[PDB]
This record gives structure tokens, C-alpha cells and sequence, in this order.
RNA sequence: GUUGAAGCUUGGUUCAAAGAACGUAUCAAG
RNA sequence: ACGAGAACAUACGUUCUUUGAACCAAGCUUCAACU
């Protein structure tokens, strides 16, 4: 079949994402956050996802180190996120989405913003000269909803599969999401975490779900 | 199928021999005359063709069938691979056969294996007449766009493809999306000029840490000066490394 | 392997870490002279100066300039105030504030980027080399702080002692002293350890005691603020640490390493002398007190605490 | 697009070359002093005249309803009692804010309540820094 | 007896799709979407349409894998999309066609383009430096009216092609369309389905059209 | 498709070879600072005007008309007023401007108005940052 | 003794190098 | 009573696969015109 997870990222501070494509004041915020091009919200890539939990899995699954190609790397790794080595491409089983934000309903009943600015400079060391510059970044307390597909295809490593994509999310949370991450933005964590099969019903549908709200 | 080396296309050949037809208006003069010494000539010329052309087909072995023979007429059938690097030795075999007096007009075309054959030689017999008015030593390479000279074909692309052959099989993350990008700003200055040689310029110097910082600059004089020649010669290299 | 720490911040001394907001004295302040700042709110005072006409305080502004700050509210006739967000009390001897970084809902934290500037200060203390390409600082994974209440906040205006505490009238919103801050930095071992970021903790508060304190106490100074102590010896070893409150410019710049009387030369004239002036040995203090004697507490000052997981 | 000011239009092609011309006019005719003498005004008074316009400009740029706000006015009132306080404690700041019509634009951008109106005068009032930094 | 599959596709992520792969400015976005040379608007092709609904059918109507050529796989999939075999020839009952943008108005009332760039990069596991890509996508929400000509010949069964066909579009609504979809892009979803006849109206017109309409 | 700019008239035929010969004659003519020593103008700025055009560039390719629309020209107006705050700043942009004239370009951008002619500038503006690269420019 | 005395500003870096992707097989050849 | 009459260059086909907009940057430096 094909299985559909679902739950939400809920944001505990900043997240600076991205950067536009549109002109900047001088003024103001430079690098702005990633944004929806329509309704104007804040969107985390599913890119970006895409690339810190690859990241954080590849670096986890090998002891905690990497410094091999994206198509170079685990086979659990290629199963779950795809690759284009020129012999074997392992279909991506593994499908994100753009992850606009979803309660901006809420966050309009306390009368603040979807996003704040950040005034942040630099002190040069020797003479303490200093330099400003303003970013924008996500309100924290924020609550994305995000949906992945999961081609259901094999049976004997689902169960594999859902175990590290559940301990993907996990390094996750202890780890930033985008932007000055090490300077302490995109701080993220998740919750509701549900499994649901698009059509028909897979029948280890249990097993899966507790393995993923574990 | 026996050669899975470059693109699965058949080639064709046809040629004849340059100012033939005045040759024998004026054959031998009055005051240097006998009679027996002309005919020496076109039997030479005649069993040069069909006993050397036979020995030379044979002695490098190539994949090459042939259906005519003569100074009008000749069409050989066989793989591009090896018919277009027969040109040029047809080219000096003739060349020293005549003492460099009698050169060759030829016309060389890529077709699809599974192709009617009297179209391939209408087709490729019109190509060499496109080449042969250019009368001048030339062959033409697979359209009449593409018509070169003997020296110039043989000098000029089969060193500017021997230093592509030579330099990007020496590098394992270049070759050939690096050649394809190269090839589709070059076959495009035709028309608009200084935009793509600007962006020509910029990337070969984003490439001038990988193909070589002397490489890039071969390429950018050599897009400046002579680059029809160039991009025959990358256009050859691709459908020679293909697979 | 990404040790992870709960380094809380204890105020040893009052912190800014300002944020970009400046209020003059019709901005905002509501600093009545029982000891207390309010600050108000921007939308909702301005959208009851305009439902009551206001181009009365527009020109009344005019009329009171300079002073103004609650004889225009408390004599126009409306002495209301729900439209102060929070309060805060205040440290004198009446304007130019500029207030604390916030969050969205307006409840002060401290930015990670700022105890990273701060550590970045104290640890790559050798010959300034040390830059933009530096690989440890690619793995001090810091994070913002736990989001502090409201009630650590209180007022303090600047005011240096050079020769004597000369009273600045610069003010600033600060942590009330010791008040604790945790955070969450987390850093490779392979890099830097606890060791590492302990002693150098350590001697980048021994360089700024011994070269400027020292010889700031040890020119013409009382212990006349009775307060404020000298006070390495019983936590020379503990690791103070100066985050960025208007701290002096030795807190910042990293070159009191090696010698005193070269560097203390070289940037107390000349790196003063473009800007604008001349003076001697040595470069000039910063403190901040607080009320029945004065007590003078040193500005942007805390306590490192370093606890695992 | 319109930004009838004082006495004339700028629109969203020329409001660059208006802050050019107005600050041509400046360093031209420089303001002497009331003690006798020239100043200009300094960088840091006009940088404070673009943050206190940017604050504003930043919560209205993600917004993108062309009516304004109704707090967003108020924020706009709050500009020009800003400006009215510096205006009124410095001279050279005073003729800044008389010469570069920007109470008049304030005023207007009052009256028009469009988000484009306000768009286009920060546009006017950034292009104001950029042509003060060029000289 | 020659029936019109009328319906939209509206779009949830990204969806960057087609693309001349000559050469950008140094300048600016690499990998355009195709449009419509005529009218600007972005389009998609029949052929990524088709090649996707016959991808994903093929993998269900096996069911699971597919490690197949396009022509000997399945009766009921070379009856609706043609096949090109020597002897065992079906002529293709479908008929894709070219899907250009119809809702540009209603983006035009909320004031953005129909296309945005979106900056990627890609983080090298050595150096930690970055490679920036402009990519060129349509906008999430936009409309693609389409229609798709079935030109019936047999009655036994049109209503197994049709409700095949609407297992092919509700199988393609949990998979991407085209472009950078694991990545986060392409997820649409299909809305008012409707068939209609050429002229006059044919017979069994309804439970064709509420097996589509589901 | 003219744009006489300062010295030249450059249309679709002699306008990167001017590019060429404006960057050959900074890299050997360089810039002295006011502090005594060599300047060059560094590989960001010169990057942040090309992405500067840019993100307008991106709006004009998808046009069929030739006169550009008002929100075209109100960036291209904001291009040139940032254009002279960067130059503000710091001299050493300000006489590559000054130098190699993007002032007098985009406001002949701004005269002629036409989508011909902003095209012609970001060809031209491209190339100076393709030759920049090229000659003298560490890659 | 009293009173705001204001000045310095993303400087400063780095960049699609991506890698695969133009390509089959149907009438001809035998 | 046209080297002519016929006779669709047609059928099959995903511009697609892998890629974090990252990295380094304490809203901060100075005490002062001011009996």
C-alpha cells in the first residue's frame, strides 16, 4: 500500500530559514525567512527536512561520523532517502513535503506576529568596532503540520524502516533545523506522531504505530 | 554490435577525385609526347583504387563494406568509428599515390543502423556534392554545415579531439555534462556573440581547478580563434564515448 | 561526541543585552518617583491618543520639552494606566532608557548568540588569529535561554568611576543580580572540552582582574562604595565570565594578552584616540550601584555554571 | 503610487531621483547654524529617522492586504511624534525634516491608508540614506 | 463515444517540472519550469502526466514491484495508454493533452507572479561549504484545468477503465508530479472530475461519472 | 538597444568586450586607498549588485512586452538607489561604479524604459562579473 | 549644582564545481 | 484520360534521479558638551 505519517513540529525557538528573492531595505532584515510564495507563511523545505535528517541518520548510523557522498552511504540510508549512483538508483522510498505553518489561529489570539527580527552584531576582537545586522526568524511556539509518504512496499524491513526514520526525528530534536542553529535557532521537537495507510488498511499498522510514538 | 565502444550509428562514404574532368580535356601535350605513357596514368589510378583500396581495407582491419570503386564513383558502408578515421588515410594514400598533384573531394555522413540504403547514398552523395563545389580538396562531416579541408580536418580537429580525448579521460568528475554545457554555449555564439563568450570565459575559470589551469585557456583561445573546429571536435569525442 | 550541558547563568552583577530599542523621556517610561519604571504599550496608547484627539500631547510635547514624563498624563485628566505592559524599579545617581531583548510575548530571555560572543571572548584569548575560519566554534551548539519572568527586570543607569562614579544618563533594563538563566550549549570533545572552556574562563577573568582591576584599584581608589569587591581569590578558579552589558571594552577585545603596559598603551590612547580623546594609564571603568549606602556592583558580569546533560 | 506631498507627485519610478535632488538641494545650501557657522546633519540622527520608519516597515512588508492596519496608523502617528521630539530638540534635524517633505508624505500616507502609499515612502526614505551616504 | 475527462489539479508543494537544460545567465535561476512560449503562463506536458499515472498504475497493477518495459505489462494498462509491440499492438485510448495555468487571475488578486525561485543549496560532508541552486517552480495553489480525451470503443468495459483511472489519479494524489519531489515538491491533489460527451450525451454517463467523481 | 552610457554607445554587439577592457583596465589600474596601499574590490560585492539586477532579471525574462511595467521600473529605480548606498559606504565600490558605469547604464535603463534595454544591462552587468572573474579575479 | 552628551554600523567572508541525461526499439540489413 | 493512382512519418516514452541556503559573527564600543 502506501503508508502516510503525520504529526507536527512544534517550534521552541527561533528557526531563521532560507533566504528570498526579494528586495531587502537598508533599513532592515537581509536574509530573511523562507516564506510561502502565496499566503505568506513561513514554510520549512521539505528540502530542508529532507537534508538535516539524512544528515543527522547518516552521521548516526555510521558511529556518529561521515564524510563520504550522499550516494555513497548506508543501505538503509539509500532505502529510505534515494540515490543516483550510476549502477544502482534506489528509488526514494521516502517522499516530503513543503511544511507550511499551521496555527497562525492561534498565534493571532495573543496579537503577535508570525515572526519576530533579531537584532544580532559582531564585535571585531581587536578593535570593537561593531557591526549589526538584523534577521528574521519564526515565533517560537509554533506548530507546523507535516505529512511524509512511505512507499509501502517490502514487509520485512518496514519495521526497520519506521525504526529509523522514528530515531531520525529523534536526533532531530536534539539538534537545530535551519539557519544559526548553532548560535541557538531551530530548536525544534514533535509530537502527535500517527501512521495511516492512504488506501486499504496494511494490517501491521499496530506495531508501526507504537514504534513511531514511542 | 561488435563495436560497443561509442554511439550504435552506421556510417557512409562517398567520394571522387578533384579536377578529374580536366585532366582528360588536356591529358598530354604535343611536345613531350608518346602515345603509350598517358594510359600508364589511369591504370594506375584505376588499380591503385580497386587493389590498394582492397589491401588497405584488409591490412588495418576495418568494419567496412564497399560497393563502388573509381574517381567518380566510390561508396563504402561500415561503422562511423572506423570509416571516419579511413578518410584521412584514404586522404594520404591518394595524396602520396598522385606525388600530391590529384586530391580527394569526399562525403562522410551518420546514419541510424536500420536505414534505407539507397537514401543513405542520395543522401550522403548530395553531402559530398555540397563539398565538393566548396575544384578544392575537403571532405564534409555529416552535414553540410560542417565542410572542412583535408590539413584543416586532419590538423586542426584531430588535434583538438586528441587533446580532448587526452586531457578528460584523465578526470573522473568532468567528463561529459562539463563537455555538454561547453558544447551547447559554443554551438550557440553563432547568433549571439560577446553573452557567450562572457559566460564561456567565466566557466572555464570556475573550471580551471579541475580541467587544468592550462587546459581552460587552450579552450578560451581557441574558442576565440578557431572554434567551428572545436566544436566538431567535442561533437566527435561525445558520439565516440558514448555508452 | 556531543556533550551536552545546562549552563545556567547566576547575575553577578547587573546584565544588558539590549536588543535595538531606545526610549527618550515621553517614550514610553512611566518613571514615577516612588522608585518604579513603567514601560506602556505602543499600539494601544497611541490608539487612545488619537480616540482622544492626540494632537494635544503632539503639540503638548512641543509645549514640554524636555521635561513631560506623567505631568502630562497625570494632569490632562486621565492618571490611567492599564497600559503598561510590565514595571520595573529603578536605580539613580530619569531618561534614556533602552530596554531588554524580548521575546514575542514579551517575556526576556537571553539569546544564544550572546553567550557565544561571550565564550568566543573567552577562549580563543591567544594572538588575534583566531577569525571567521575557525573550526572549534563550528561545534559550540549553544541555545537560547530559558525564557525568563518578568520580575528579574530592573532598571539601572549608567554611570563610570573613573576618578569618581560619574552618574551617565544612559539607562538600561537589566537582570537583577543573581538571578539564574540556564541554557543548553553542547560542544565535540574533540574540539574543546569542559576543561578547556573552564580555565579559560579562568584566566581571561584573571587577565581582566589583573591587568585592569588591579591597576584600576591600585590607582587613587577608596573601597569607597559602601561594595565593590575585588573578588577573584575565592572564585579565581570559579570562572566569572563578562556577556555583554556595557562591560568595558577590555571584555570584548581579547588583547590584554600578553603584557599590560604595550597593549593597555596601545588601545587606551589610540583605539580611544580615533575616536576622540587623550588620556593616560589606565583605560576606565564601568560600574553600576544600587541603594542606606551605594554597593557599585560591576556591570555584565555572571557566574559560569558548566552541569552535564 | 501617488504621494501627492506638499506641492507635487513622486511615484514609484522617480523617488530615488526626488531624495537625490532634495539632498542636492541640501548640500548645496547647507544649514547655518544659529551660533554662526555650517553643520549637516550627522549620520547617526538620519540612520535613527530610517530605523524609526523600518520598525514600522517590517511588520507591514508580510502583510499583504492593502488596507493598513488600523494599529499599523497608530505605529505611523508614532513616527511623526518621533520625528516632532528630534525635530524639535535639534535645528539641522528641524530643516531635514521641513526640506525633504517628510511630514507632508507622513500626512499623506495618513490619508491614502495603503500599504503601497507606505511602501513607497519608505522607498523615498531609504533612497533619502542612500543618496546622504553618496555624499 | 469520444468522451472529455474534465476536471483540475491544484498544487499543495513546489512542483518544478520540465525545463530547457541549455544555459542560464551566471546571473540567475538554473533549471527554468517550461511554460507555454505563447502565453507565459507554466505548463505541464501530456507526457509527464501519462508517464506518471502509468508509472504508478503499473506499480498496482501487479500488484507491488514493476521492473517491466512500458509494453508487456498489463491488459487493462496498454488498453488505456497504448502499446508499440510488432504484432500484439492496442492503440492508445487515452489521449493527454497540454494542462496550461487558469487560475493567474486569482493569483493576480493576491498580488504575486505564478512562479517563485526557490534558493537550495547542497552541504558537502567534507568542507561544510555550501553549493547554491536557483530553482524555478510554479506556486502551491495554483489551478490546472485539464482535459483528457477517452475515445470509446467497447462497452464491456469502459466502467473497469474508468474506475482504474480513478485509482490511477487517487494513487497519483500520494505521490509527487514531476521535479524535485522527494525533496518536498509536486504533491497535487485532483478536484471536480467530471466526463462528458462530445455530442448529445451517450449512455452509463453517470456511473462513469460517480466512479470518477468519488 | 543603444545605451550611450558615459564614453560608448553598447548594443548587442560591443558591450562585453567593453566589459572585457573596463575590468582589464582595473586589475591593472587599481584602486589606492585613502590609507595608503592597494585595494580591490572583493568577490562579495561585486556578487551582491549581480544578484541585486538579478532578482529583477528573473521578473523581466517572463515578459512579452518591451515596455516594462511600473513595478519593473520601481525596482529598477531601487536597484539604483542601492546601488549608490553600497557606493556610499565604501570608495572602493564607489569607483568601481564610478569606473565601469553602471550609474549612467541603468538610469539609460531608466530613460529608455524598454525590455530590450534592461535585458542589454544585465548582459552587461553579467559579463563585467564573468570578466572580473576571468581576468585578475581569484576563482 | 543642574540637565539625554552624543558620536561608531551585515564591515567582513566565501559558491551549481553539481554528478548522472541526447536516446532506445518498429518497414531496412539478410 | 497528368510516371500515375492510392498511403497521417505514425505507434511506445516522467526533464528525471541524488543535494539543509548552509558556515563564522555578544546591539555593542567611548565617557562625556554639562556650577
Amino acid at each position: 500500500m502506501k503508508l502516510v505519517i503525520e504529526g507536527t513540529i512544534v517550534l521552541k525557538t527561533g528557526m531563521h530559514i532560507g533566504g528570498s528573492s526579494d528586495f531587502s531595505a537598508i533599513g532592515a532584515v537581509a536574509s530573511p525567512v523562507v516564506r510561502d510564495t502565496l499566503t505568506r507563511l513561513p514554510l520549512i523545505p521539505g528540502s530542508s527536512l529532507k537534508g538535516k535528517m539524512r544528515y543527522l541518520l547518516a552521521k548516526e548510523l555510521n558511529n556518529g561520523i561521515l564524510l563520504n557522498e550522499p550516494n555513497n552511504d548506508q543501505d538503509e540510508i539509500l532505502r529510505l532517502f534515494g540515490s543516483s549512483e550510476k549502477d544502482k538508483i534506489r528509488r526514494a522510498r521516502l517522499k516530503f513535503n513543503d511544511i507550511k505553518l499551521s496555527n497562525l489561529a492561534e498565534l493571532e489570539t495573543f496579537n503577535v506576529s508570525s515572526t519576530e527580527v533579531k537584532f544580532e552584531n559582531t564585535i571585531n576582537r581587536k578593535t570593537a568596532v561593531a557591526n549589526p545586522r538584523q534577521i528574521e526568524r519564526v515565533i517560537a511556539g509554533s506548530k507546523f503540520d507535516f505529512e511524509i509518504f512511505y512507499n509501502l512496499d517490502d514487509i520485512k524491513e518496514v519495521e526497520k524502516d519506521f525504526e529509523n526514520i522514528k530515531q531520525g526525528f529523534d536526533l532531530l530534536e536534539f539538534d537545530y533545523l535551519g539557519g544559526h542553529g548553532t548560535r541557538g535557532s531551530g530548536r525544534i521537537a514533535f509530537e502527535n506522531l500517527s501512521v495511516i495507510t492512504a488506501v486499504g488498511n496494511f494490517e501491521k499498522i499496530n506495531t508501526l504505530n507504537e514504534i513511531l510514538g514511542a | 554490435e561488435e563495436v560497443e565502444v561509442g554511439i550504435n550509428r552506421l556510417g557512409v562514404l562517398r567520394a571522387d577525385v578533384d579536377n578529374l574532368g580536366q585532366a582528360f580535356i588536356n591529358g598530354i601535350p604535343d611536345d613531350y609526347l608518346s602515345i603509350s605513357r598517358t594510359a600508364t596514368f589511369s591504370r594506375a589510378m584505376s588499380r591503385f583504387f580497386k587493389n590498394y583500396l582492397n589491401q588497405l581495407l584488409a591490412e588495418k582491419s576495418y568494419k567496412i563494406n564497399v560497393i563502388y570503386a573509381g574517381g567518380d564513383d566510390l561508396f563504402m558502408i561500415g561503422a562511423w568509428q572506423d570509416i571516419l578515421d579511413f578518410s584521412i588515410v584514404l586522404k594520404q594514400k591518394f595524396a602520396d599515390f598522385t606525388q600530391n598533384k590529384l586530391s580527394i573531394s569526399a562525403g562522410i555522413g551518420m546514419f541510424r543502423e536500420k536505414y534505407p540504403v539507397a537514401r543513405m547514398a542520395s543522401l550522403t552523395g548530395d553531402l559530398e556534392d555540397a563539398a565538393k563545389d566548396y575544384t578544392k580538396n575537403a571532405v564534409t562531416l555529416f552535414d553540410a554545415t560542417n565542410v572542412f579541408s583535408w590539413d584543416t580536418l586532419e590538423n586542426d580537429i584531430f588535434v583538438k579531439l586528441d587533446a580532448i580525448t587526452k586531457n578528460f579521460e584523465k578526470l573522473d568528475e568532468t567528463g561529459k555534462a562539463f563537455i555538454y554545457r561547453l558544447i551547447d554555449l559554443l554551438r550557440g555564439v553563432n547568433e549571439n556573440q560577446q553573452i557567450n563568450i562572457a559566460r564561456l570565459a567565466y566557466t572555464l575559470s570556475r573550471m580551471e581547478e579541475k580541467i587544468g589551469k592550462t587546459f581552460a585557456q587552450e579552450l578560451y583561445n581557441w574558442a576565440n580563434a578557431d572554434r567551428k573546429t572545436l566544436i566538431m571536435a567535442l561533437e566527435i569525442y561525445i558520439l565516440k564515448t558514448r555508452e | 561526541m556531543k556533550k551536552t550541558y545546562r549552563v545556567t547563568l547566576t547575575a553577578l552583577g547587573p546584565i544588558f543585552i539590549g536588543g535595538g530599542e531606545k526610549l527618550k523621556k515621553y517614550e514610553y517610561i512611566f518613571d514615577k518617583q516612588k522608585k518604579v519604571a513603567h514601560m506602556i504599550d505602543h499600539t494601544k496608547f497611541t490608539k487612545y491618543l488619537l480616540e482622544k484627539n492626540l494632537l494635544d500631547d503632539f503639540t503638548s510635547r512641543v509645549n514640554s520639552h524636555f521635561d513631560l514624563y506623567d505631568y502630562l498624563v497625570n494632569k490632562k485628566g486621565i492618571v490611567f494606566m492599564p497600559l503598561v505592559k510590565y514595571s520595573v524599579p529603578v536605580a539613580q545617581f530619569m531618561n534614556d532608557l533602552n530596554t531588554f531583548v524580548k521575546d514575542a510575548f514579551g517575556r526576556p530571555y537571553i539569546p544564544g548568540s550572546s553567550l557565544k560572543g561571550a565564550l568566543r571572548t573567552a577562549i580563543l584569548n591567544d594572538l588575534k588569529e583566531d577569525t571567521k575560519e575557525n573550526e572549534v566554534f563550528a561545534h559550540l551548539q549553544v541555545s537560547d535561554s530559558e525564557t525568563i519572568d518578568l520580575e528579574n527586570l530592573k532598571v539601572y543607569q549608567k554611570v563610570d568611576y573613573s576618578k569618581t562614579a560619574k552618574p551617565l544618563p544612559l539607562y538600561r533594563e537589566c537582570l537583577k543580580p543573581n538571578t539564574e538563566i540556564t541554557f543548553t550549549v553542547s560542544f565535540d570533545d574533540e574540539y574543546l572540552t569542559l576543561k578547556k572552556i573552564q580555565n579559560a574562563l579562568h584566566k581571561t577573568y584573571q587577565h581582566y582582574y589583573i591587568k585592569w582591576l588591579k591597576g584600576g584599584k591600585v590607582g587613587e581608589t577608596l573601597i569607597k562604595g559602601v561594595t565593590f569587591a575585588l573578588d577573584q581569590p575565592s572564585q579565581n578558579q570559579g570562572e566569572i565570565i563578562y556577556i555583554g552589558g556595557g562591560a568595558g571594552f577590555v571584555s570584548k577585545t581579547l588583547h590584554y594578552k600578553s603584557k599590560n603596559r604595550d597593549q593597555a598603551r596601545n588601545d587606551s590612547f589610540d583605539i580611544l584616540k580615533q575616536l576622540f580623546r587623550t588620556t593616560y594609564s589606565k583605560m576606565r571603568s564601568v560600574p553600576d550601584n544600587v541603594p542606606t549606602g551605594k554597593h557599585y556592583l560591576e556591570m555584565g558580569k555572571a557566574r559560569i555554571k558548566l552541569e552535564e546533560l | 503610487t501617488e504621494l501627492k506631498i506638499g506641492n507635487e507627485k513622486v511615484n514609484s519610478t522617480n523617488f530615488g531621483d526626488f531624495a537625490e535632488k532634495a539632498i542636492r538641494g541640501i548640500n548645496h545650501k547647507p544649514f547655518v547654524n544659529s551660533k554662526g557657522g555650517e553643520q549637516k546633519i550627522t549620520t547617526s540622527k538620519i540612520r535613527g529617522i530610517l530605523e524609526l520608519v523600518n520598525k514600522v516597515y517590517n511588520r507591514v512588508i508580510n502583510t499583504n492586504d492593502v488596507e493598513l492596519s488600523e494599529n499599523i496608523l497608530a505605529d505611523i502617528a508614532y513616527i511623526k511624534v518621533k520625528i516632532a521630539y528630534e525635530s524639535g530638540r535639534e535645528p539641522v534635524v528641524k530643516d531635514f525634516i521641513q526640506r525633504t517633505a517628510f511630514t507632508a508624505a507622513i500626512t499623506d500616507v495618513m490619508n491614502q491608508r495603503t500599504r503601497e502609499s507606505f511602501l513607497l515612502f519608505a522607498r523615498y526614505v531609504e533612497s533619502l540614506i542612500a543618496y546622504f551616504k553618496f555624499y
